[PDB]
C-alpha cells in the first residue's frame, strides 16, 4: 500500500535518498594474504549488512510485508545485493573491484576466489559498456530484493510483490523513455538489465557456498552467521 | 536472530 | 549473421520446429529415482545438443564457444523443460509422461529442489506461459548463461526479445503489459538459475559418493 | 576431447 500510489519520479527519488553509504574498509596497507583479505571482506560485508537492512526498509513495499517475510527475502538476496553494489561503485575503476574506497583490487591478489573475482570483473565490464544509470541500478537493486526469495515464500501476499516489481519496471521504462530512447529500444535495454541479474544470482550462489565451506575451517559476524545459516 | 533486530527498530 | 535477418515469425517458427522430444523413462526407492533421472537426463542431453544447433545464432559461435554455452546452461534448460510439461499438473512434477511426481517420493533423498521446480509451474501456470514464449526463454537461456565467463550473442538475445514482445503486442497486451509480462519473465531465470545451481553442487555431492553417464560427467567435471 | 564436442559435429 502507498508504494503502489507513487509516480515514477517519486519512486526513482525515494530509492535514491534511500542509498546506503559507501563505507571504508579496516585496510591498513604497507602489509599485505589470503583470509586477511576475507577477514577484511567479512568485516566490511558484516557493517554494510546493517546499512541494507535500513535500506531495505526504505524500499517502497518492503515495509507492508510481514516480518518474517523481511526476513526471508533478506536472507536470500544480501550477497547479491552487495555484490550489485560492489560492482556499481567498480564501474569507473576497469580491470577493478572497488570494495571500498581505500580497498581496490585487481585478480591478482584475490588468488576458488579468482572465479568469482572474473565474474564480477565481468559484470562490471557489462555495466560499463551499457552505461549503466545511477537511477536504473537503485531499481534492479531493489527489484533484486523482492524478487530473489518470492518463489520460496492461502498467504500471498506474493501477489503485492509482484505488484511493486511491475512498478518498478514501469519506473525502468519511464527512465529509458526519458533518455530518449525508442520503444524497442527501451524493450531490449529492460532485457539486457534483467538478464545481468541471473549471472549475480550464479555469482552469489557460487559465493554462498565458499562462505559455507570455510565455515568448518575464519570468523564471521554473528549476522553473517544468521544469514548463512537461513540459506 | 538478530536480523529480527534492526528489521522492528 | 543469418539469425538477425528472421522475422519475428521465422524466429517463432524456427524454434517450435526445433523443440525436442519428449521422451520416456525406464517406467521409488533411493538410488533408483536418481538412476531413473540420470538415465532420462543423459538421453535428453543428446537430443538438447542438436536442439541447440537449431537455435538462430548458436551455429554462428566457435565450437569451443557452443561447448561453454551447452556446459553451463544444460541443467537450466532440462529444468525449464521439466517445469514447462509439468504446467497442466499442479503439484507434480511430469519428468516422462510415465514419470510423474509430487513432492512426497522426492523426499526418499532433493525435496528443496522439487519445491523450487514446483514454484516455478505455479507461477507459469498463474502466468499463462505460451509455448512461444516458453522456447524463447529456453533459447535465452543457452545463450545468456555462459556469456560472461560477445557482441554477437547481445545481438541475437535482443532479436529474441523483439521476438517476445512481438508475441505479446499479438495477444493483445498494451505497452505497459508488454514490458510488465517481459520483464516478469526473464525475472524467474533467476530463480531457474538458482535451482540449477542447487541442483549442481547435489550432483557434485553425489559423483563422489557413488553411477551416471559419461555425458554426464563431462557436463559436470567442467561446471 | 570431450565427448560433447563430437555430438555438436555429428
Ligand atoms: N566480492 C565479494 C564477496 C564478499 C564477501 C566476503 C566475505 C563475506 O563474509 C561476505 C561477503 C563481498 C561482496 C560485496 C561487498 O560489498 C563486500 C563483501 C565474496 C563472497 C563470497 C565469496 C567470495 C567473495
Ligand atoms: N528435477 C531434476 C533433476 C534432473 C537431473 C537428475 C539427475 C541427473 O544426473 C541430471 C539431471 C532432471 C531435470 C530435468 C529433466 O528433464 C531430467 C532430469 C535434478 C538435478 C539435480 C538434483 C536434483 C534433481
Amino acid at each position: 500500500s502507498l508504494a503502489l500510489s507513487l509516480t515514477a519520479d517519486q519512486m526513482v527519488s525515494a530509492l535514491l535518498d534511500a542509498e546506503p553509504p559507501i563505507l571504508y574498509s579496516e585496510y591498513d596497507p604497507t602489509r599485505p594474504s589470503e583470509a586477511s583479505m576475507m577477514g577484511l571482506l567479512t568485516n566490511l560485508a558484516d557493517r554494510e549488512l546493517v546499512h541494507m537492512i535500513n535500506w531495505a526498509k526504505r524500499v517502497p513495499g518492503f515495509v507492508d510485508l510481514t516480518l518474517h517475510d523481511q526476513v526471508h527475502l533478506l536472507e536470500c538476496a544480501w550477497l547479491e545485493i552487495l555484490m550489485i553494489g560492489l560492482v556499481w561503485r567498480s564501474m569507473e575503476h576497469p580491470g577493478k573491484l572497488l570494495f571500498a574506497p581505500n580497498l581496490l583490487l585487481d585478480r591478482n591478489q584475490g588468488k576458488g576466489m579468482v572465479e568469482i573475482f572474473d565474474m564480477l570483473l565481468a559484470t562490471s565490464s557489462r555495466f560499463r559498456m551499457m552505461n549503466l544509470q545511477g537511477e536504473e541500478f537503485v531499481c534492479l537493486k531493489s527489484i533484486i530484493l523482492l524478487n530473489s526469495g518470492v518463489y520460496t515464500f492461502s498467504l500471498e501476499e506474493k501477489d503485492h510483490i509482484h505488484r511493486v516489481l511491475d512498478k518498478i519496471t514501469d519506473t525502468l521504462i519511464h527512465l529509458m523513455a526519458k533518455a530518449g530512447l525508442t520503444l524497442q529500444q527501451q524493450h531490449q535495454r529492460l532485457a539486457q538489465l534483467l538478464l545481468i541479474l541471473s549471472h549475480i544470482r550464479h555469482m552469489s550462489n557460487k559465493g554462498m557456498e565458499h562462505l559455507y565451506s570455510m565455515k568448518c575451517k575464519v570468523p564471521l559476524s554473528d549476522l553473517l552467521l544468521e544469514m548463512l545459516d537461513a540459506h | 536472530k538478530i536480523l529480527h533486530r534492526l528489521l522492528q527498530d
